[PDB]
């Protein structure tokens, strides 16, 4: 009942549309049949044996099932079944009265404070559709012939109102749509077994904007001119968020807001004229891209006038304070009137830099502002152009990834398929070449990462006087000497990544050592691909700028180009070794930094694992007693002092001292001390949250740490040294067999470990290690490393997916209850043969490759498929189905290095989904693997004083509010219970957003540190002025009539 | 004397078709049993249609109480066969003179019949 088509079962091959179209309209009413269609195999003279036809009403529609259901319908000997339809043949809404033909279309803005609305292009005749199904509005307009398609989602628009156009308050005449997001935007594009009843043989493809004057893109409201419409109310009464007042409009001549370029809601620079600063005008741009300050209420002159004589810093006050109130503002000169070195210091002590972000859209363009974020390696050198630096991402409307057939759509012309590219793919060219232009200022392509070129997002410099983005990009190195497209940018976008600042070491202690490399069944596999020494004086002297008291055995670093984790020897000649199959590209500096040195944090168990280990033998009851065991263990958290610091000491940081962690071993009751109660809820809420989303299970006997090897030679293939530290669990009792007290701190093992990465998608990954005990090697002073053999058949990194020694982390675990006993050789890691061009690059075909990635992007699918594969069909990860699935995403994961695309074959695509995904518009089956079983079980489970704390409840109300927050929980454990459509689809914009608020949140806790310690500078005094601060915050009394936060004195 | 006695509605019809003059083979569901069948019944000179409810009764014998090898006259559609595999939710393959007929149901439901002997499948439409 929800859509008028209906799919007949069985029709005669022998018949034509024409005939069963007559059939209906004969035993049905008259022109009762709207569109009619029979599928072909062939293109048009192999009709199949069913047919979809959709009636004009559901009356109809009813009247066809009830004499189907009759067996009444007799077409040539032949019993037509009608059933229910997946999909209409056309978006076309049942109800007469929503759909609406000849109506004046109009947009614009709230240029005024009052009641006044400006329009900046007119359109007649439009057509509009109201889908309540889709939840979206279709708007048909005709400019110059072709006709243009735009839809408003639901979501889009925030809230609806009413007006009149022909000046009686009686009347409603007029529709206003606030519409938060942008529209999208279509293009149409130019018989036998189709009727259609009318002209709808097209197709719909995306395209920019069609305005000469860019008038959809400035503008963030339509009106529906339309008629008195006395019924019209109850229709638009289903538009979210509607407004039961009645409200009139004045038209204003805003047609001299005309901007011809390609982004256009930025403000005109010829308008002002004069020494306005960048960075207040850079706000006022970015208070105006958001809904809270419209341009015509902004390119007043009054505003700017009083805007310019003013000092800076309540400049920035004020609007940062416009900015982050929710409601818009419709007069900011009144609020504005009823209103009234470090950078350099922070970069050194904990690199915070503020990055202006971007966000371009086919419509228009959203600038994010000032956020303070990490910092990389380049502002190191650079940081006195701070402003210069702009992160910019292409996104969608919605800020959602773009789809692949939003670019390059695809069209059969000729003999082979050919695609098309569409205007977006065009815009998204021309913003990289020409650049944007933010007032005073170009912003110029400088690379992209190697994280960013997955996220869509890239790095531009605005070009000075002083300094230039090709001086910056000459600086970093010459890449010329590459000569794959993929590659250099790789080698371009590689130097980005944060590290800490250290030691300048020159170019004369170098030294060049042979490599070693076996080729064995015309293989050719190298055991030394990242690998490095180092010696302790030069640890030791690396480890004092970051604040190591342990010096690590092996740590990743990366200098000059060169990339590669390096070990700590005792015999080594001076402080600085190199090896050859390092240097990726000659660069002119040598700049020292390191990424991350050693961490024990205990491993988990991945969906993948999981998927892999369910064939060898391994049975479901020791996973469900895990689960079980850890359910059990959490929920005792709560209520158990003594769970908590066990929970909290071997699940994340096997060593860290916070504020909860110290409470947790000494503290009152759980019913007592609110401040912790609420984080350890949070923190359980987030737990069960996690499990939900995908499997990760805590074990106490397994970690993840970076492996080296050594150049000793006595350990054969199959044999390794493992030592990690000791945990609470392994102080409590050391005595086991696979378990070697070797030290009070460090435990050796002497079980049978297994090494895996984490991509894994193949049963020969899987591979049974045994650990042994050396003195010699215990002499080197090994720890938190895996020592892989230096000598054997094939190097271990290549056994596990064809890893690399770049630093990256290893699954160990001594567990003795695996089974040892099934082995399977692992694929082969031989990759696609480079792409290698016969001159230099231009600079544009790194751009083509950079936009080409969106499209035919498919490492994302590849392993949901897989992992739907695995669950359905029995003896999972052996059928050639998986080993296809599991080449298609080594493919894809090469593909950031050589440009060969994945290629995802339709066939393979799932079609179904288990119970613990997501997608719940998706069709949901039920599973009754391992997964199934354990969501099963927990879905079972589950079912002086007085200014210093107003200033920093201001401070954290106005990062709550900035950030979107309402709770304090959501904001100082970083995670946010309510997300956007576009957050919750993909996790690594969600965790850079973490990243940010913590590194805010830290920020302002450093800041309440320093102002403490300079209101008292007296240590038992200040002891005492801090008891005084628990005492006022603690009495209920002294509790103001705003929110008063109680996470003020907690800071150590 | 009756062994197996059910009503059956029919769900669809393989060739589905008025004027097909051919064996059409039915599909019915049973009520209270839940029991699949196919059966191929000419529709000219027995017509049956989707959604008709008609009773199904099987006899090794039509006699009253012996003489294997008058239940006639309570009927309209008998016919003989034999059943030659039992081989199954267990199902029997009854061959009425080269029509196939196929009743699945339930081990417990169909127990009590041999191999290759010969019944009887009585049919009324109510």
């Amino acid at each position: 009942t929800n859509r008028s088509t209906v799919k007949i079962s069985n029709v005669p091959q022998t018949i034509v549309a024409d005939e069963l179209l007559r059939f209906l309209e004969l035993h049905l009413g008259e022109d009762t049949v709207f569109a009619l269609e029979i599928p072909t195999t062939r293109d048009n003279w192999k009709p199949r044996d069913f047919a979809r036809v959709q009636f004009t009403t559901l009356e109809v529609k009813s009247r066809a099932q009830l004499l189907s259901s009759q067996s009444k319908l007799l077409f040539k000997t032949h019993n037509l079944r009608l059933s229910e339809a997946y999909d209409d043949i056309i978006p076309r809404p049942v109800d007469p009265r929503k759909r609406l033909d000849d109506i004046v279309l109009t947009v614009g803005f709230p240029e005024s404070d009052e009641k006044r609305f400006c329009a900046l292009e007119k359109w007649d005749g439009v057509r509009c559709w109201i889908l309540t199904e889709k939840r979206r509005v279709e708007f048909w307009v005709w400019e110059s012939g072709d006709c243009y398609k735009i839809e408003v989602r639901f979501e889009d628009i925030i809230e609806t109102l009413s007006c009149c156009v022909n000046g009686d308050a009686s009347e409603i005449d007029a529709f206003l749509l606030k519409l938060k997001y942008g529209p999208k935007v279509f293009k149409r594009v130019t018989d036998r077994y189709r009727f259609c009843k009318e002209d709808f043989d097209f197709m719909w493809i995306r395209t920019t904007d069609f305005s000469g004057s860019k008038s959809i893109g400035t503008s963030t409201c339509f009106c529906l001119e339309v008629h008195n419409g006395s019924t019209m109310l109850d229709i638009f009464s289903g538009l979210p968020y509607y407004r039961e007042d009645t409200l009139s409009l004045t038209y204003v001549d805003g047609k001299t807001f005309a901007s011809a370029a390609q982004i256009v809601p930025l403000l005109n620079a010829a308008i002002l004229g004069l020494e306005f600063p960048y960075e207040i005008l850079f706000q006022l741009n970015a208070l105006v891209h958001a809904q809270k300050i419209s341009l015509f209420a902004a390119s007043d002159m009054e505003l700017i006038k009083i805007l310019r004589g003013m000092s800076l810093e309540t400049a920035l006050v004020i609007l940062k304070k416009l900015h982050q109130q929710s409601s818009i503002c419709y007069d900011p000169v009144f609020f504005v009137k009823t209103q009234m070195a470090s950078a350099y210091k922070r970069l050194t002590e904990q690199n915070i830099m503020s990055c202006q972000r971007a966000y371009v859209t086919p419509s228009k363009i959203y600038l994010l502002g000032p956020e303070l974020e990490t910092a990389n390696y380049v502002v190191k050198n650079f940081a006195e152009h701070v402003s210069d630096f702009m992160r910019v991402t292409f996104v969608e409307e919605d800020w959602s990834k773009l789809p692949a057939n939003a670019l390059s759509v695809n069209s059969k012309e000729g003999y082979f398929v050919k695609p098309s590219r569409t205007n977006i793919y065009n815009r998204v060219l021309s913003i990289l070449g020409e650049g944007i232009t933010v007032g005073p200022k170009r912003f110029e392509f400088l690379a992209f990462s190697a994280s960013q070129l997955r996220g869509n997002s890239v790095w531009m410099f605005a070009s000075n006087e002083k300094v230039k983005a090709e001086d910056i990009r000459e600086w970093m190195g010459c890449f010329r000497k590459i000569r794959s497209i993929s590659k250099c940018a790789a080698r371009m976008g590689q130097l980005f990544s944060a590290s800490r600042q250290t030691l300048i070491v020159r170019a004369q202690d170098v030294e060049q050592i042979p490599d070693i490399e076996v080729t064995t069944d015309g293989a050719d596999y190298c055991f030394s691909d990242g690998i490095g020494k180092i010696s302790l004086a030069f640890a030791k002297q690396v480890a004092q700028k970051c604040g190591l008291s342990h010096v690590p055995s092996a740590f990743q670093i990366r200098y000059g180009g060169y990339k590669g984790v390096i070990a700590v020897d005792r015999s080594s000649f001076r402080k600085l070794s190199l090896r050859d199959s390092m240097l990726k590209f000659d660069s002119n500096n040598r700049m020292l930094n390191v990424t991350r040195w050693t961490e024990s944090m205990p491993c988990f168990l991945n969906r993948e694992i999981i998927c892999l280990l369910s064939t060898l033998g391994i049975e479901d009851a020791m996973f469900e007693a895990m689960q079980a065991v850890h359910l059990s263990m959490l929920g005792n958290m709560l209520e158990d002092r003594d769970a908590a610091l066990n929970v909290l000491q071997k699940l994340s940081g096997e060593n860290s001292k916070n504020l909860l962690v110290k409470m947790l071993l000494q503290g009152y009751a759980p019913s007592s001390e609110p401040y912790l109660s609420m984080m350890l809820r949070v923190h359980h809420e987030s737990q069960l949250s996690e499990l939900k989303s995908r499997c990760r299970i805590l074990v106490p006997k397994g970690r993840i740490l970076i492996g080296c090897m050594d150049e000793m030679g006595i350990l054969e293939y199959g044999q390794v040294y493992v030592r990690v530290t000791l945990t609470k669990a392994e102080l409590k009792s050391r005595d086991q067999s696979y378990f070697r007290k070797i030290d009070e701190e460090t435990s050796v093992v002497i079980g049978k470990v297994v090494v895996t990465k984490n991509p894994c998608l193949h049963p020969g990954d899987i591979r049974v290690l045994d650990a042994i005990y050396e003195v010699h090697f215990e002499e080197k002073g090994y720890l938190d490393c895996i020592i892989f053999p230096q000598k054997g058949e094939r190097p271990h990194p290549n056994e596990c997916s064809g890893g690399d020694l770049d630093g990256d982390q290893f699954f160990v675990s001594w567990d003795e209850k695996i089974i040892p006993s099934e082995m399977d050789p692992p694929m082969d890691y031989a990759g696609s043969r480079p792409r290698l061009m016969d001159h230099d690059v231009t600079l544009e075909e790194i751009h083509k490759f950079f936009v080409d990635y969106m499209i035919s992007d498919t490492l994302g699918v590849i392993s949901t498929a897989h992992l739907v594969h695995a669950d359905r069909d029995p003896e999972k990860a052996r059928s050639q189905k998986c080993l296809e699935l599991a080449n298609l995403h080594s493919r894809a994961v090469d593909f950031a290095k050589t440009g060969a695309p994945a290629e995802m074959p339709y066939a393979l695509k799932p079609r179904e989904f288990p119970d613990f995904l997501e997608r719940f518009e998706k069709p949901t089956y039920i599973s009754e693997s391992v997964f199934g079983k354990l969501y099963r079980a927990v879905k079972s489970s589950l079912a002086t004083a007085k200014a210093h704390r107003d200033m920093y409840g201001e401070k954290l109300t106005s990062l709550m509010i900035y950030y979107g927050a309402a709770n304090e929980e959501e904001i100082l454990t970083g995670i946010l219970k309510t997300k956007e459509m576009y957050l919750a689809r993909d996790n690594r914009r969600y965790g850079d957003m973490k990243d940010r608020i913590t590194l805010s949140v830290k920020d302002l806790h450093k800041e309440a540190m320093g102002w403490f310690e300079k209101s008292c500078e007296d240590e038992q005094q200040k002891k005492k002025l801090a008891s005084a601060w628990y005492y006022v915050t603690y009495n209920p009394n002294h509790r103001d009539e705003k929110l008063t936060f109680l996470s003020f004195p907690w800071i150590v | 004397i009756i062994m197996f006695e059910d009503i059956f509605v029919v769900d669809k019809l393989d060739p589905d078709g008025k004027k097909f003059d051919k064996v059409t083979r039915v599909e019915a569901r049973s009520h209270n049993l839940e029991m699949f069948m196919h059966l191929d019944v000419n529709t000219e000179v027995y017509p049956l249609a989707v959604g008709d409810k008609f009773t199904l009764a099987m006899a090794p014998t039509l006699n009253l109480d012996g003489t294997p090898d008058t239940l006639a006259d309570k009927y309209e559609y008998i016919m003989h066969g034999k059943l030659y595999k039992i081989s199954e939710k267990a199902e029997l393959y009854v061959s009425f003179g080269g029509l196939l007929m196929l009743l699945q149901g339930d081990p417990a439901h169909i127990s009590h019949f041999e191999l290759d002997q010969r019944l009887f499948l009585l049919m009324r439409k109510l």
